[PDB]
């Protein structure tokens, strides 16, 4: 009342912003209230085990670092193969607290760093949208960003992966570029180069930034809107950004001799070839001017995003992961509700008033949408831009219907604000439900309250009851955990940087017992860890993914007898019952995944030796492993650890 | 046959251009020449140390581009696209960008 | 040129993409129910062609409705035409936002 | 394989020719430093900038990226404050 | 600690209040003098 | 080994936490271990220790049993 | 007695030289990095078997051990420094010049 318009306005903007921030930080906090604060899934177990070694030992003792506890015979270098972004933002955030005598743990400032960086995303989004248009349509973006279900899936409290901290860097870089294009100041461009540098060091998806920018300038150059502002900004950002990007040891000399970063360069030369021509035309006349008138190819990984079928045909490892398939009508709406509708309206409102800044948002939305269409995992990029577009659209509708009200036809004018409020509420509800029920489930804690924590008990056993120089060999999926929890030297890791060693391990499985033993001697493997999952109903059994093992071991020069369409039955169906193919019933994988199993009564009224996951009886009821004596089998038979026997003493053929 | 126009253009650019702006062009030519020499020596011998030549060449392309940016902003004629960017706030910005560029060049070179 | 003639193309591509055309082409799913049931039982991302194109069309309507609404507000429009235009926009908005929700519930029983 | 030392020394001798050419061209244009007035702020700014460049060379031979940055964080701040003062004065004089 | 249900209810209430407040802000914005 | 840490605080309470390394001494196991025999046979694993009971001081408020790797579900 | 420096297959295989009761040999480590194994194996007819194997790890290098100030790259370093000096000179002239 008595408060002036200024004070009221700013106190409302501040209130709403603070509330949005708290909302975002307190909605990705479900996996912690239910189960204790522990990092989850296959990747966050490596980033953690690296940030920890970078905390105690100074940065200079981590830039170069040879980890001889992964790919045992080979050994992988962690110093120059990983983007050191997350580890230096977490080490710094931990060191500052220690300097302030907070003395927090390194496993507690490393779990709550995704939600914290999803509380700074809100502010950056609010500004990135307070630039394209009025503050009025900026807040409406922040709150929607706070509770966007697709983004929340990759940034819950416990997912220490460079994917909930990458979006923040992308937004900051875009805000810097938008400011540079809007104003043209050298300083702003610089402050963008720096953001790109802090983004090329944390997220492997920085090719987007050196491919949307050239696209943006090309469009701002084909329609005839290329002024000196864009020229100055682009050139400065290019130079500084590329030189900064080359610093990182992992990137090396990629920006200058690769076909992924050839866009920026081409647009640079076509920028000059344009500015100079304009200058010449200004100082000349039509008549005289008329008179005068090694590089590597597209790497398969990034090429798979263009051709959506290249993966299936050629790369037999990128198609394995579930989250590598095209998105359906049931993923877009499930993760983004009411945003999908808002996207066309936001586009239309942009296309209505083209400007230097907007022609960038439209390009980003058009590209990101297609990239999300090809692969479900890319939904990271899509949700923020869609949210920004949604913010620019609902607000416009509200603004259009906010002036018609007599206080500021009346019934029709209200009908819109009321419908919009109802849609916003429905969106908040659906977002909370999606975060709660589904996108929040601990990976290593199979639960139905009954808790199955075998994935931890077996690793702890390994870590405590094996010689300090074991060689636990398991599928590349579990490499990150075994080295962070079991603390052994797993033969294959999750980076899959050698497609012959992994093929080797594949061959060692789904083969005759002899061949397997022979392959399990060159690498000096001792223990063997297979995730049975049959007795508990686990969906992702080792047998379930055993097709990938047979299809990635028989695709190299070393082994070809393992050809597919041989483990199948005459009718080509993968049945693991008594009528299955004889070779299948004899491979090392199955032989070590159903050993002394055709006796347990898994179900009330079923044949003794039943399998819950495949709903079929076992074929090889009783057999004795020749080389693999048993060593441990967890209470629920969820993870079985065997141990390769040594060469026979008397030199007999067996064992 | 096409030299008359070139000479006329140069003459024009030697009367219609204010001082304290030609000097910028001279320094720009200097950078363009040091870059040309660098590239020529690279072609003549090839590159054993790649990061050495690459960062002893960017350290010139970046400077050249910063100089051109300063000439653009300083130019009074081009004071419609840039609003509120006084010449002093352009020179200081150029100095800051140059400092970053040189620091990174020093870090990258051997 | 013709800046709008581009927004039309973009909207058409958006309709084709949000109907999972990439999924259809990549992994051909039979557009049939095994009495035919259109929607898949429980898979979070399992698309039959009928579930896809039909769901997408709804989103496109859920966008054109708003565009029609905002366009109607323009002044100097006869009341007879304005009333019809606003009616069409409201019907498209409400109908799309309810049909999509019902479709989602049907595809995934236990929703909300 | 590395090229002969003569082919390297000749070129390093030549790389020094452009800088001399620049001076030979400037002294031709007619640039002078008459506007210099021995003001405190201006001399402090120029000295700071010179020290900053010198540091850019002392971080090559000896220093590591963790001591050079702190020194820059100090010399740059001194250079910035003096520069800003001198730039403000210059701006006022220009008007 | 805090029951999951409690947190969900708090999230719902906060989101609804934040959206109503955003609408109110739009009304105040348009009403500028 | 056992490390007993007793932190005193004049504001509220006193919190004691103890790390316990414990090892089974006699009759080191040899040969394969089989969960099937352990479950379906009472005679199997006589020397094994499934659980032990720790008497607390009758005033403990929130007792957290946690291993190095994470919170352990099983304790009564 | 034959010493073998092996990763999966012997990279190096030399003869230990007797010297004061010890079998000692000195050899440059192979360029390939990774984990390696000293593996002295002495299996002969009518004798005892000898399989001594000590695991060793060969890290690739350190960013502080590459060669610097290479003579071949003298033109690059000088040019970078020339740019740094040029800017300084330019700055002074830019700040203090009287028009004609
Ligand atoms: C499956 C697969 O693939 N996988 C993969 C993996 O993956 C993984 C990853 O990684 C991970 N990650 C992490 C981080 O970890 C994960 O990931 P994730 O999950 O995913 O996560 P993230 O990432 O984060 O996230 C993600 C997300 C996503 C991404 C998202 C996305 C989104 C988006 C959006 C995207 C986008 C897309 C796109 C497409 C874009 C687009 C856009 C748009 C818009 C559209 C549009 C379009 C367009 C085009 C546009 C257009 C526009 C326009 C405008 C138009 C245009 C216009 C125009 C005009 C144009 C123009 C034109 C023109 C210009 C033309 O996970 C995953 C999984 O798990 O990874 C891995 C890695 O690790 C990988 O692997 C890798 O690989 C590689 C390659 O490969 C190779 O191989 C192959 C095969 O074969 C082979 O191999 C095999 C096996 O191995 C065998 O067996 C066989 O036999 C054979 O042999 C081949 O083929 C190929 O070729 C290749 O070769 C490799 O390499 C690697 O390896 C490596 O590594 C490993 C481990 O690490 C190791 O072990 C090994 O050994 C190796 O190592 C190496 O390397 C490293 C690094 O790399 C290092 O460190 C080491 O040491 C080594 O190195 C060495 O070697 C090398 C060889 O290469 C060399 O090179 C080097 O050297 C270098 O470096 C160094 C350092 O480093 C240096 O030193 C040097 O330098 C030096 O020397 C030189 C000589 O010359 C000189 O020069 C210089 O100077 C020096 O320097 C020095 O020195 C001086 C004195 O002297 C001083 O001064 C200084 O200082 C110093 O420095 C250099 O050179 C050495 O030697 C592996 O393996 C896998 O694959
Ligand atoms: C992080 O880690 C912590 C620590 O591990 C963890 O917290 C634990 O969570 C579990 C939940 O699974 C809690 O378990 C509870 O334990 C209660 C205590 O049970 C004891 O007392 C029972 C009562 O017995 C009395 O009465 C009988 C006659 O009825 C009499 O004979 C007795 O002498 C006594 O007077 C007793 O029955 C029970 O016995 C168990 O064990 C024996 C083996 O010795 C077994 O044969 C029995 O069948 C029985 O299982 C035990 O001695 C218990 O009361 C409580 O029960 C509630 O829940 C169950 C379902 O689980 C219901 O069926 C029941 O009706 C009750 O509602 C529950 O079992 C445990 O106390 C926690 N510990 C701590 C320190 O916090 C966290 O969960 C972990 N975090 C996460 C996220 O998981
Ligand atoms: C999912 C994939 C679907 C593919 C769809 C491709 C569309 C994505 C490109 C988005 C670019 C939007 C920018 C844009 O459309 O600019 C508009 C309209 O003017 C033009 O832009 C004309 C050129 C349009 C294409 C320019 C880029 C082409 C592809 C980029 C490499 C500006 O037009 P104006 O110039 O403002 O209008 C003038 C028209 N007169 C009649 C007056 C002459
Ligand atoms: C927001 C922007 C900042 C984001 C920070 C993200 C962290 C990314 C750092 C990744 C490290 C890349 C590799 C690298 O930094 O190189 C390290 C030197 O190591 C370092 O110095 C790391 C310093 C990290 C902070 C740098 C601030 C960047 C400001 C640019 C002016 C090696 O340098 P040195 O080992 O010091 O060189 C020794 C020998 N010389 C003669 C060459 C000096
Ligand atoms: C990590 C945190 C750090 C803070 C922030 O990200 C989150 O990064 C800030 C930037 O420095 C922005 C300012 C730049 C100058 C700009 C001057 C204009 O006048 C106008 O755009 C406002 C202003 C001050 C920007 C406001 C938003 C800021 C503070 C951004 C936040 C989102
Ligand atoms: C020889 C094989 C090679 C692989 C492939 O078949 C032929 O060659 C691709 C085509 O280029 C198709 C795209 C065309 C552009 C069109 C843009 C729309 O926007 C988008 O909705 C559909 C999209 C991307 C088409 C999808 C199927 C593609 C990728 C086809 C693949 C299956
Ligand atoms: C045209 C100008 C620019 C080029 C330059 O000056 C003349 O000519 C370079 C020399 O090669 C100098 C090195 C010689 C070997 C000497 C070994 C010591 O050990 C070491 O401490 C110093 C070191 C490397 C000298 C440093 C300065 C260099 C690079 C000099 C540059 C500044
Ligand atoms: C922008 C800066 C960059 C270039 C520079 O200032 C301006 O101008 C260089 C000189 O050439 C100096 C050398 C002279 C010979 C002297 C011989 C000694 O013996 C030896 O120890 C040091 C050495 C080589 C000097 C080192 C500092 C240099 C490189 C100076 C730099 C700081
Ligand atoms: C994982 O296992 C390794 C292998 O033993 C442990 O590394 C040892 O750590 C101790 C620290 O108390 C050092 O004294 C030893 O020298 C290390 N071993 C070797 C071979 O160098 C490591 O500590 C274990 N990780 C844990 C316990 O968290
Ligand atoms: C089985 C796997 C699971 N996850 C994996 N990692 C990638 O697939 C991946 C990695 C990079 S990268 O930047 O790390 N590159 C190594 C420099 C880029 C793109 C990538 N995919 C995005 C779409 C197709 C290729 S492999
Ligand atoms: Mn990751």
């Amino acid at each position: 009342l008595r408060l002036s318009y200024e004070k009221q306005d700013t106190l409302l903007k501040l209130l709403i912003l603070s509330m949005a921030a708290v909302l975002s930080f307190s909605t990705r906090l479900f996996a912690v209230l239910r189960f204790e604060s522990v990092i989850h899934e296959f990747d966050p177990y490596f980033n953690y085990r690296t940030t920890r070694f970078l905390a105690e030992e100074g940065f200079y003792k981590f830039h170069n670092w040879f980890d001889d506890r992964a790919w045992y015979p080979l050994g992988r270098i962690i110093g120059g193969t990983i983007y050191p972004g997350l580890m230096i933002t977490s080490a710094a955030i931990y060191h500052v607290l220690h300097f302030f005598h907070i003395t927090i743990d390194i496993r507690n400032v490393c779990v709550f760093l995704a939600p914290l960086f999803s509380s700074f995303t809100t502010i950056v989004t609010y500004h990135l949208t307070k630039e394209l248009k009025d503050a009025g349509a900026g807040l409406l973006a922040a709150a929607m960003i706070a509770v966007v279900p697709g983004y929340i899936s990759r940034s819950v409290a416990g997912s220490y992966d460079n994917e909930g901290i990458a979006i923040f860097c992308m937004l900051l870089t875009y805000y810097m570029w938008i400011k540079a294009v809007k104003t043209g100041s050298i300083c702003w461009a610089a402050k963008c180069a720096l953001a790109y540098f802090y983004m090329v060091s944390s997220w492997g998806g920085y090719v987007f930034l050196i491919n949307l920018i050239p696209l943006h300038v090309l469009v701002l150059m084909l329609t005839g809107r290329f002024s000196h502002r864009i020229y100055v900004a682009y050139c400065t950002v290019y130079c500084l950004g590329t030189i900064l990007s080359m610093q990182i040891s992992f990137v090396g000399f990629q920006p200058v001799l690769s076909s992924e970063h050839m866009a920026a360069f081409g647009v640079f030369g076509l920028c000059q070839i344009h500015a100079f021509v304009d200058y010449l035309r200004s100082k000349l006349n039509p008549q005289q001017f008329e008179v005068l008138f090694k590089i590597s190819p597209w790497t398969g990984r990034f090429y798979s995003l263009l051709d959506p079928s290249y993966a299936k045909n050629n790369i037999p490892i990128i198609a394995s992961v579930s989250e590598h398939q095209p998105t359906t009508w049931s993923s877009y709406y499930f993760d983004l509700q009411l945003l999908v509708f808002m996207f066309p309206v936001g586009l239309y409102y942009c296309f209505s008033n083209l400007s230097d800044a907007r022609i960038f948002i439209i390009m980003y939305g058009v590209t990101s949408m297609y990239f999300s269409a090809v692969m479900v995992r890319l939904m990271l990029v899509l949700a923020p831009v869609m949210c920004i577009l949604s913010g620019i659209g609902v607000s416009q509708v509200l603004s259009t219907y906010m002036k018609n009200l007599d206080i500021s036809k009346n019934e029709v004018a209200s009908g819109m604000i009321l419908v919009m409020a109802f849609f916003l509420i429905t969106y908040t509800f659906h977002s909370t439900w999606v975060t709660s029920e589904a996108y929040s489930s601990p990976s290593i804690v199979l639960s139905a309250r009954i808790i199955f924590d075998d994935f931890r008990e077996a690793y702890y056993w390994l870590r405590h009851n094996t010689p300090e120089d074991a060689k636990v060999m398991s599928w590349w999926d579990y490499g990150y955990q075994i080295t962070a929890m079991a603390n052994r030297t797993i033969l294959v890791d999750n980076n899959t940087w050698n497609n012959t060693h992994i093929s080797r391990v594949g061959q060692a499985m789904a083969s005759t017992e002899e061949k397997a033993y022979e392959i399990m001697r060159e690498l000096d493997v001792s223990y063997v860890l297979v995730i049975f999952g049959g007795l508990t109903g686990y969906s992702s059994d080792d047998i379930n993914k055993f097709l990938w093992m047979v299809r990635i071991g028989g695709s190299t020069d070393t082994g070809k007898h393992i050809k597919e369409n041989d483990y199948y039955t005459p009718t080509g169906e993968f049945r693991v019952d008594r009528e299955g193919s004889p070779v299948l019933l004899n491979c090392l994988m199955y032989k070590m995944c159903y050993y002394r199993f055709g006796q347990v009564y898994t179900e009330a009224k079923r044949p003794p030796g039943f399998d819950r996951v495949r709903n079929a009886e076992i074929g090889n009821k009783d057999f004795e492993l020749d080389v693999l004596e048993e060593a441990y089998t967890t209470e629920h038979w969820l993870v079985r650890i065997y141990k390769v026997k040594d060469l026979d003493n008397r030199g007999l053929s067996r064992t | 046959s096409v030299v008359s126009v070139i000479s006329r253009f140069l003459e024009e650019y030697l009367s219609s251009t204010p001082q304290r702006l030609k000097l910028l062009d001279a320094y720009l030519l200097y950078i363009l020449l040091t870059g040309a020499l660098q590239f020529g020596y690279c072609l003549l011998v090839g590159t054993f140390p790649f990061n050495s030549f690459l960062s002893g060449f960017i350290s010139c392309v970046g400077s050249f581009i910063l100089a051109v940016c300063l000439r653009i902003q300083i130019n009074p004629q081009n004071k419609a696209d840039f609003q509120g960017i006084s010449p002093e706030r352009a020179f200081a910005d150029f100095l800051f960008a140059s400092t970053i560029l040189h620091l990174v060049v020093m870090n990258f070179v051997g | 040129p013709s800046a709008m003639t581009v927004y039309a193309l973009v909207v058409v591509s958006y309709f084709l993409i949000t109907g999972g055309i990439i999924y259809d082409v990549i992994v051909e799913p039979p557009s049939v129910g095994s009495r035919p049931v259109a929607f898949l039982a429980y898979r979070v991302n399992g698309q039959y062609i009928m579930e896809g194109l039909a769901s997408s069309f709804l989103f496109t309507m859920g966008g054109l409705g708003f565009i029609i609404l905002d366009r109607s507000n323009a002044p100097n429009i006869p009341k007879l035409n304005r009333f019809l235009l606003l009616f069409i926009g409201f019907v498209c908005v409400l109908l799309s936002f309810f049909m999509a929700r019902v479709f989602m519930r049907m595809k995934l029983p236990g929703y909300l | 394989k590395r090229p002969p030392t003569v082919v390297s020394n000749t070129f390093t001798a030549l790389i020094l020719s452009p800088l001399l050419l620049l001076f030979a061209l400037w002294i031709r244009i007619g640039a002078n430093v008459s506007n210099f007035t021995f003001a405190p702020s201006t001399i402090i700014f120029h000295l700071g900038h010179a020290a900053m460049l010198g540091l850019m060379y002392v971080y090559w031979t000896q220093l590591n990226m963790f001591q050079t940055l702190k020194y820059l964080a100090i010399l740059g701040s001194v250079t910035f404050l003096a520069g800003n003062r001198m730039l403000a004065q210059q701006a006022v004089k220009r008007t | 600690m805090i029951t999951d249900v409690q947190l969900a209810i708090f999230a719902n209430m906060l989101g609804v209040s934040l959206f109503l407040l955003v609408v109110l802000y739009h009304y105040v914005a348009v009403n500028n003098p | 080994s056992m490390t007993r840490v007793i932190e005193v605080s004049h504001w509220g309470n006193i919190a004691v936490e103890e790390n316990v390394d414990l090892k089974h001494t006699g009759a080191v196991l040899k040969g394969p271990f089989s969960r099937y025999d352990y479950q379906r046979q009472p005679d199997s694993g006589i020397s094994s220790i499934r659980s032990f009971k720790t008497i607390l001081p009758a005033a403990a408020q929130d007792v957290y049993y946690r291993d190095e790797i994470g919170n352990v579900s099983t304790s009564h | 007695i034959q010493l073998e420096f092996v990763r999966i297959d012997p990279f190096v295989r030399t003869f230990l030289k007797k010297k004061g009761g010890k079998y000692s040999v000195q050899f440059k480590l192979p360029d390939v990095y990774g984990v390696f194994q000293f593996k002295v194996d002495y299996n002969r007819l009518g004798y005892t078997h000898l399989y001594s194997s000590t695991q060793v790890s060969v890290r690739p290098l350190q960013h502080t051990q590459y060669e610097r100030f290479i003579p071949s790259a003298y033109p690059y370093y000088a040019s970078a420094f020339s740019m740094m000096l040029g800017l300084f000179i330019f700055s002074i002239v830019f700040l203090h010049m009287k028009e004609k």
